[PDB]
C-alpha cells in the first residue's frame, strides 16, 4: 500500500463480510402501466428481480 | 519420551525424516518445518516449496486431513516410526449467488448436482438387456426338454449361441476403450451359457446322470477358454471353473457307479476342506520395474476372492444336502455342520481383505441359517418353527452385539 494518492485502499482496513451495493447502475422502466393496469404475473418478477 | 522421529513428506514427494518435540502445540513447529525443507531442498539442488496466491500451509497425516492447531503432539495418536505431511490449502472464501424466481432457481442449480443421460451410458444399458433376454431364451428352451429331450432344444440353441459369439469376436476386435470393453465383455459372458446347455442336451432319452457331465465339462473349458485369451474378468470366470470342475467329477462318479448321493457328498466336503487349506497357496502360485509388482499383487487377490467363493458354494449346497430330519442319526450331521461352520467362522479373522473376510464370514452364517430352515420346512411342527424362529434371529443378534459391545 501507498500514499502517494491515486492509491484510493490506503488507511482502509477490513472488519468482516457483508452486504454491500453492486457497481451496476439501474434504469427505470419507461411507460409504466398504472397499477390497476399491472398484469399480475410479470409484476412480482420485475418487483422481486 | 520427549521427542518422537517421524517421517515428513513434502513438494514433489520427498520424504525426510525428522525428530520432533513431542508436546509443543503442532502450530508451533510449522513454520520452522517448513524453512528446513526448503534449505535442504536447495542443497539438493531442487526447486523449493511455494505458495500460490492466498491460502496456508498446514501439517496433515498421509489422508490428508489436518491435525489440530492447538493440539500436543503426543495428545494425538502420533508415534515414532510414524509419518506426516505438510500441504498447502488454498483459500476458499468466495461471494454467494441467489436466484429469486423460484423456476429458473430450480432448474439451475438441480443441473449442477446429478448426471444426465448421455451416450456412453446408453450403449451398456443396451447391452445388459440382450444378456438378460437370452439367458431368459436358453431357460425356457432348457425347460422344454423335460417333456420331449429331441433335437430341437441343441439344434435351436446352438445358432444363439453361434450368433452371440460372432458379435463378441467382431466387438472384441474393434473395441478400443475400458468403456468399449464392458460391453464386449457383457457380450461374451452371455454366450457361454447357451453353449453350454446346447451341448449337455445332445444325448438323447429321458434327462439324468449322463447328461449332466457334458455340461460341467463344457463349460469349466469354456469359462477357462475365454480366460486364457482375455485376461479380463478374473474372479467371475474363476468361480465358475471350480464348481463347473468338482460337479464334473461327480457326476461322472454318479454316471458311472455310486452307491448313494451321501457318499458322494461327503467326498466333496472333504475335497472343499482339503482346498480351503490349499486356497493362499494356489492363489500365490496362479499368478521402472515397479509395475511388475503390482500387476502379480491384484492378479493373485482376484483368483483367491474368486476361490474363496467357489468352495463357499459348494459346502453349503453340500452341507444342505448331506443333513436331513429323516435320515439316521438325524443328529449326527446336525453337530457336523456345527463343526464345519465354527471352522470357516475361526479361519476367516487370518484375511485382511475385506470381501475375502466377509465373503468367509458370511458363508458360515448362510450354511447355519440353510440349516435351520431345513429342518423348520420339512418336519414341520409349531413347537419347531417357533424354536427355529427364535434362534434364526438371536443368532445374528448375538453376532451384531458380539461386535457391536
Amino acid at each position: 500500500r501507498k500514499p502517494d494518492g491515486k492509491d484510493l485502499n490506503f488507511g482502509v482496513v477490513r472488519v468482516g463480510v457483508g452486504m454491500t451495493r453492486p457497481e451496476v447502475t439501474w434504469g427505470e422502466p419507461q411507460n409504466m402501466p398504472t397499477d390497476i393496469e399491472l398484469e399480475p404475473v410479470t409484476g412480482k418478477a420485475l418487483q422481486e428481480f | 519420551p520427549q521427542a518422537v522421529v517421524v517421517g515428513v513428506m513434502a513438494g514433489e514427494g520427498v520424504q525426510i525424516g525428522v525428530l520432533l518435540d513431542a508436546n509443543a502445540p503442532v502450530s508451533v513447529m510449522t513454520d520452522p518445518l517448513l524453512k528446513v525443507v526448503n534449505s535442504r531442498l536447495r542443497e539438493l539442488g531442487e526447486a523449493p516449496l511455494e505458495a500460490t496466491g492466498r491460502g496456508r500451509w498446514a501439517l496433515c497425516l498421509v489422508d490428508g486431513a489436518p491435525l489440530r492447531a492447538t493440539q500436543s503432539l503426543t495428545e494425538q495418536d502420533v508415534y515414532d516410526g510414524d509419518r506426516l505431511w505438510i500441504r498447502f490449502i488454498a483459500d476458499t472464501e468466495r461471494r454467494s449467488q441467489v436466484i429469486e424466481h423460484i423456476s429458473t432457481a430450480v432448474a439451475s442449480d438441480l443441473s449442477k448436482r446429478f448426471a444426465r443421460i448421455d451416450p456412453i451410458v446408453a450403449v451398456q444399458v443396451g447391452a445388459s438387456m440382450v444378456a438378460t433376454g437370452v439367458v431368459l431364451a436358453t431357460g425356457v428352451l432348457g425347460w422344454w426338454r423335460w417333456h420331449h429331450n429331441t433335437w430341437l432344444t441343441t439344434i435351436y440353441t446352438a445358432v444363439i449361441g453361434v450368433l452371440v459369439l460372432a458379435v463378441a469376436m467382431l466387438l472384441l476386435m474393434r473395441a478400443k476403450t475400458d468403456a468399449d470393453r464392458r460391453v464386449a465383455d457383457i457380450m461374451l459372458m452371455s454366450a457361454i451359457m447357451p453353449v453350454t446347455v446346447a451341448a449337455a442336451a445332445a444325448p438323447p432319452g429321458p434327462v439324468g446322470s449322463p447328461q449332466a457331465v457334458l455340461g460341467f465339462g463344457v463349460l469349466t473349458v469354456a469359462a477357462a477358454l475365454a480366460l486364457r485369451f482375455t485376461g479380463r474378468r478374473l474372479g467371475i470366470y474363476t468361480t465358475i471353473v471350480i464348481i463347473g470342475a468338482l460337479t464334473m467329477l461327480a457326476a461322472l462318479a454318479r454316471m458311472v457307479a455310486a452307491t448313494s448321493a451321501v457318499t458322494l457328498l461327503s467326498s466333496l466336503l472333504l475335497i472343499c476342506v482339503v482346498a480351503y487349506h490349499a486356497a493362499p497357496a494356489l492363489s500365490r502360485r496362479l499368478a521402472s520395474s515397479v509395475r511388475d509388482v503390482l500387476l502379480q499383487a491384484e492378479r493373485a487377490r482376484s483368483f483367491l476372492s474368486g476361490l474363496l467363493t467357489g468352495l463357499g458354494v459348494m459346502v453349503v449346497v453340500c452341507m444342505t444336502s448331506l443333513c436331513d430330519p429323516h435320515t439316521g442319526q438325524r443328529w449326527l450331521p446336525l453337530i457336523l455342520a456345527g463343526f464345519t461352520s465354527g471352522f470357516l467362522l475361526l479361519r476367516g479373522r487370518s484375511y485382511v481383505d475385506r470381501w475375502q473376510s466377509i465373503t468367509l464370514a458370511g458363508t458360515a452364517v448362510i450354511i447355519a441359517a440353510a440349516v435351520c430352515v431345513r429342518y423348520a420346512l420339512e418336519l414341520s411342527s409349531p413347537l419347531a418353527v417357533s424354536i427355529v424362529a427364535a434362534i434364526l434371529v438371536l443368532l445374528p443378534a448375538a453376532g451384531m452385539a458380539a461386535a457391536a459391545h
